[PDB]
């Protein structure tokens, strides 16, 4: 239940670290980017 | 379909090739159509 | 979101409006051959 598009995307994986696989789905107002790579996260994931 | 053929003249070197690797140890059996590329040592004991 | 046999499936729907009492369906929109192990999400 949303207005003004606050919710953006999702992350899927096993441990969400630079070691094992990770899926990112991002929706940065232009296109639906789906990216499965070996990806690193921080403890406060946010977008401007 | 499964296709198999011979590549002796394309993957054999007199000095020996070591570019091709396999895995021998894992904790649990593999799910169908699954790929794992971990490198963690097989924990056979208690001390890491 | 579903993940079976190495395939990742995503169904979606949008509508205008606690959750409301009503009936609606969802249409398939994404299928991908990801084929990995997924346990936790964010």
């Amino acid at each position: 239940i949303e207005k003004s598009n606050i919710i953006r995307g999702w992350i899927f994986g096993t441990t969400l670290d630079s070691k094992t696989q990770s899926l990112l789905i991002v929706n940065n107002a232009t296109n639906v980017v789906i990216k499965v790579c070996e990806f690193q996260f921080c403890n406060d994931p946010f977008l401007d | 379909c499964v296709i198999a053929w011979n590549s002796n003249k394309l993957d054999s070197k007199v000095s020996g090739n070591y570019n091709y690797l396999y895995r021998l140890f894992r904790k649990s059996n593999l799910k169908p159509f699954e790929r794992d590329i971990s490198t963690e040592i097989y924990q056979a004991g208690n001390k890491p | 979101f579903k993940n079976i046999d190495g395939y990742f499936k995503i169904y979606s729907k949008h509508t205008p409006i606690d959750l409301p009492q009503g009936f609606s369906a969802l249409e398939p929109l994404v299928d991908l051959p990801i084929g990995i192990n997924i346990t936790r999400f964010q």
